């Protein structure tokens, strides 16, 4: 029953941002903690990013995959699942060559995450 | 208001977060803090000066280097934490902390702090030591790591008995208010 360590001190990132970090606790809904994160990083549009790891898997982190965040794992700010499969259908099916070719590549590392799937 | 970041490096099991945790919240940590990295934020005073400190806690692992050099970056002045227990840390003050300190930040200040200067003189520390064919950190020995690494001053703090760790932060903020010559 009673809920692991929810006080977590874990870096929170976005390509390009200096990470802060803070206590986050776990319970609230990820909306007011990537809304926290996003306006830390002047981010407004909250639904259109989610939180992943910074670890090799670049999972983006829901409701699914945030009892993953342990003390030390990088959180790395980023497009949401949804907005990463949208990016996807523009840069996977257009005329441009390479831009294809590294957004498939991304496709092919993004495909085992459920959460984007 | 002026805040100055005060990244406090330091090996693990010396007293960075012993410290802290007495400065930022007063309180001396029981057992090894397992720290990533920590933002706090006091009220301290400086030679009759007020100042702000916004402070960081830095790991001594060898793991989240990166992430600790990440933090070095906006450092003001570099608290390096080694036991005097355990001067072991201190040669690795003298080999990694204040020379990664340095090449993520030259010039910019650096406090030395000898953390447990009060079990220079504990029966504990100084059996222990002597069975590792190491003595307790000496002022003169510390001073001499700030002599030769161009510490601001080589302070000595106790968190146990909550000893100078207000003045080490004190000594951390003056160490840029007023650059030492
Ligand atoms: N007796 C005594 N022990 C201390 C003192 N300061 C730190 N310690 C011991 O050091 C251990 C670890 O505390 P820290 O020195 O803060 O660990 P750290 O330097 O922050 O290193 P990390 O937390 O791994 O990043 C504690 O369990 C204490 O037992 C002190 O002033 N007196
Ligand atoms: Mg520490």
């Amino acid at each position: 029953m009673p809920p692991p360590a929810d006080i977590v001190k874990v870096a929170i990132e976005w390509p390009g941002a200096y990470p802060k970090l803070m206590e986050i606790d776990q319970k609230k809904p990820l909306s007011a903690i990537i809304k926290e994160v996003c306006d830390g990083w002047s981010l407004a549009n909250h639904e259109y990013f989610a939180l992943q790891h910074a670890d090799s898997s670049n999972f983006y982190i829901t409701e699914k995959n945030r009892n993953e965040i342990k003390n030390g794992t990088i959180l790395r700010l980023t497009t949401s699942p949804a907005q990463n499969a949208q990016q996807l259908h523009e840069r996977i099916q257009s005329s441009s060559m390479d831009a294809k070719l590294e957004a498939l590549k991304d496709l092919a590392s993004l495909s085992r995450d459920v959460t984007f799937a | 208001m002026q805040s100055i970041k005060c990244v406090v490096v330091g090996d693990g099991a010396v007293g960075k977060t012993c410290l802290l945790i007495c400065y930022t919240t007063n309180a001396f940590p029981k057992e090894y803090i397992p720290t990533v990295f920590d933002n706090y934020s006091a009220q301290s005073a400086v030679d009759g000066r007020t100042v702000n400190l916004n402070l960081w806690d830095t790991a001594g692992l060898e793991e989240y280097d990166r992430l600790r050099t990440l933090s070095y970056p906006q450092t003001n002045v570099f608290v390096i934490c080694f036991s005097i227990a355990s001067p072991p840390s201190y040669e690795n003050v003298r080999h990694k902390w204040h020379p990664e300190v340095c090449h993520h930040c030259p010039d910019v200040p650096i406090l030395l702090v000898g953390t447990k200067k009060d079990l220079r003189a504990q029966p504990d520390t100084l059996r222990r030591l002597k069975e590792q064919g190491q003595a307790p950190i000496t002022p003169q020995q510390g001073q001499a790591l700030a002599k030769q690494i161009h510490a601001v001053r080589y302070l000595e703090c106790s968190a146990l008995q909550q000893d100078g760790v207000k003045e080490v932060f004190a000594e951390a903020v003056r160490a840029v208010l007023n650059p030492t010559p």
